């Protein structure tokens, strides 16, 4: 873990948002301002490590699969593998430690055998973030992250069959990204960076 | 520095071509940790090298603590399966589904084994795959391994076509391949008594069975024998005569193995960095 | 009064145990006429001896003129099939029909090959068969060959039970067998790496497969390997690794063949009659 | 074997195997009433020294049981034993002398037995048929070096006719008795 940064020298986040973009949500939480401190890129097949150092440095690396019910160009594991690769490119070298956070989100797009590879390459098992209304499960996301309080938001009440049936129904319907579920996940970070009111 | 024995992590090891090359070059192998699933391949690696190989079941079950305590490693070699990356297979599943995605397990464990950026100790790695793949897969593999491959064809040092891409940081990977007098370049150099070769180099050999009948014996055509196949791939004769294996099992193991003259070409510069005899 | 190479007529030769034993003894073989119909057995004798053997197909097509032109012969050896003379066969047809009557085809050609009257040049012969046979057939064979057999059990020099009758006139056929220290007398001496033997002598091995799981590897029952069977019968390792043969064919060939230390014992006195190294 | 003058022809010494032909040889003037014939039926324990102790033989006759007689042995047993004892009986090559032999089958030998018998006796058999009313009633095959035995053959009789006769069914010595007549030029006539 990283140590607390006092309020005077808290500097703005340098966010690397892969695939989807979270500029709107982040600036809704006061991490960005109107003016770009957030690099966004969707096709990283030709971007190499020197490109990440060029766009960097970065204090946060973010990636997320395409929405549920939106059949994608790429295979689902592609976003995961590319996020891992570019996260390795963006990690601070072990000589200079500094607060560095990352987060990958799945809108129930990765299948059963992709989730094992996910928990393997990300070294944690995902956090199930649901959207319940009237006692019924409307949407959900799985999250891998080292952001501090990311583990306490897990819903053990949501089983895997429930998630699979949700994904089946909402892909047979074929709805855009529900970023409301991951928005509160960034709040434990303002004690490390600046807040814009 | 003082040259010490080499420590090897071989993923998708197969019939232990890496261990065979390292021992045939005269290099002392301190630890050889091989990850193989096929019990036949593990059998031939267990007997033909007499238990010096430490076998591990599945590459997807190797953890970070596994790499940290099994190691340190000096040489991380691997050759992922090819039935989903090859072009000759119509039902191929690309680099991201099927057996093709096992490549990323290599890319994962390599970074686990890579030395910390404060340690400047010698550390070499090598990844092999087939030249027959869609250009997008070769690009993505080059993107993850952060380098481009050298194309080496076994036809220059063996009696069969076998073009393979090799990524790695081995010393002198790009130097020109030169054959040896011991190398058997023509098919007739690999046949048993009273066997004639109609071709001088047989076409690329895969796991499956007038190219199917490339020898003629006493006026009738015939297929190649297991000993002749082992000579073509450069293995010691009777290398795969293990565990009651027949024509099918032995040709399956040799069909997906490395051409050991090619691997001796790549591993020969390694004598300068590790202890020998 | 001078040493010349030996001239052999081998009926029902098989995998050429006679030629291999004679050559291992360092005896110059000038002619080895072998009569054999099994195809993979001829393939073994052809490759493992590089065509020094003259194969002459079925024994009932060998004429008197065939003997005189192919001859003169110094050593006439033979071993008629066993499956029609043994108690292992419920459908045993005895000595006079089935494959048992082929014994007389030896007796026939034996008298064709014996030297003429007024010619006392050295001439030796040997006929082998199984001990498990009806005593009427044994004494009938003794009547036609005009001699009684010596009984040699390979257990004294091999690692398996193999009791066989030997008719003939070889010098010192009655002398006591004494095993050399190269002979692997117990089953543990013939197993590959990481395999422990249950018995010290394995029961008799016929052409077909408790005592059929005589090896424990990694704490489980396993059968014998082809290389292990070759060492039990005394043959060189990979003597039968010929022409894509598997577990089925190799165990058949080695199951109806001679134990090579027994033939080395019987043939060793012949060094003092022919050219040597 | 060139013929012998009449003053010096000695009584023939014959060896009969598996069947006896004493009476048939007396009827032709080869044996005198009173003994020159050794007849053994079971030759299983016969060694060369026994055939040698028994006076030097001039004729070795063997024959299978008749066609109808249910057989004790397999049919090849008689052929093999006849061959072995014939080897024991023939003169050593240092002293040529008139020596003859004859083996007769009464359609008892099987088709493979016929080939092995012809290969062991170095001669294709001779078919001696009994034929009445244009139909073949019985027949015998013979292997022999007796001088005029090959011209007694009947090519009209095919192998399928012989096998059909065999499937349809005393030893017919009538068919083989005439085959010995060319031997009177070499041995004594007893009248
Ligand atoms: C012997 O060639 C192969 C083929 C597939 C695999 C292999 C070796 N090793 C594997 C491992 C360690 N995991 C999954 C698949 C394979
Ligand atoms: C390989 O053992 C055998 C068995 C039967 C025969 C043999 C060898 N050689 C034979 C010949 C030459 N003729 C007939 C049968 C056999």
């Amino acid at each position: 873990m990283f140590e607390t940064v006092p309020v005077w020298r808290r500097q703005p986040v340098r966010v690397l948002s892969l695939f989807e973009d979270i500029k709107k949500e982040l600036t809704s939480l006061g991490f960005l301002e109107s003016g770009g401190q957030l690099k966004h890129v969707v096709d990283v097949t030709d971007t190499v490590r020197k490109d990440v150092e060029e766009w960097g440095p970065f204090d946060l690396v973010y990636g997320a699969t395409p929405p549920l019910g939106h059949t994608c160009d790429r295979p689902p594991s592609w976003y995961l593998f590319q996020f891992h690769r570019l996260l390795q490119y963006a990690r601070p070298k072990p000589g200079s430690p500094r607060p560095f956070f990352w987060m990958f989100v799945d809108n129930l797009v990765l299948n059963k055998e992709d989730l094992d590879v996910a928990s393997r390459f990300l070294e944690m098992e995902p956090v199930t973030i649901p959207d319940v209304h009237g006692g019924s499960l409307q949407n959900a996301v799985r999250v891998w992250s080292n952001i501090p309080a990311i583990r306490s938001r897990h819903w053990a009440l949501v089983s895997e069959e429930e998630l699979s049936l949700l994904a089946q129904n909402k892909q047979s319907s074929k709805a855009k990204w529900p970023t409301k579920l991951v928005k509160n996940c960034f709040l434990p970070l303002r004690e490390y960076f600046k807040y814009f009111s | 520095m003082r040259r010490r024995p080499i420590r090897v992590l071989s993923l998708f090891d197969g019939i232990a071509t890496g261990y065979l090359v390292l021992k045939e070059l005269g290099i002392k192998v301190g630890k050889y940790v091989a990850s193989e699933v096929c019990e036949e391949s593990i059998a031939v690696g267990t007997v033909k090298h007499e238990g010096n190989i430490k076998y591990v079941n599945d590459v997807r079950n190797i953890t970070k603590k596994n790499i940290e305590e099994w190691g340190p490693f000096d040489l991380v070699i691997g050759g992922s399966p090819c039935n989903d990356l090859s072009n000759v297979n119509p039902a191929r599943k690309g680099l991201y589904e099927g057996t093709g995605r096992l490549f990323f397990e290599f890319y994962h464990l390599l970074n686990y084994s890579r030395p910390k950026e404060g340690d400047d100790r010698p550390f070499f790695w090598m990844f092999e795959n087939v030249v027959a793949m869609k250009v997008g897969d070769k690009r993505d593999i080059s993107r993850f391994l952060e380098c481009n491959p050298v194309m080496i064809d076994a036809i220059k040092v063996s009696a069969a076509h076998r073009a393979r891409y090799f990524w790695g940081n081995l010393p002198g990977m790009n130097r020109p391949v030169i054959a040896s007098k011991n190398d058997k370049l023509e098919l007739q150099d690999c046949l048993e008594y009273n066997r004639i070769a109609k071709l001088k180099k047989v076409q690329t050999i895969t796991t499956k069975s007038n190219q199917l009948f490339p020898v003629v014996m006493n006026g009738k055509e015939d297929v190649l024998w297991c000993t002749e196949l082992e000579r073509i791939f450069g293995f010691p004769v009777h290398y795969t005569d293990v565990s009651n294996m027949g024509r099918g099992a032995r040709q399956k193991l040799l069909g997906r193995s490395w051409s050991v003259p090619v691997i001796r070409h790549l591993f020969a510069p390694l004598k300068d960095y590790f202890a020998c005899e």
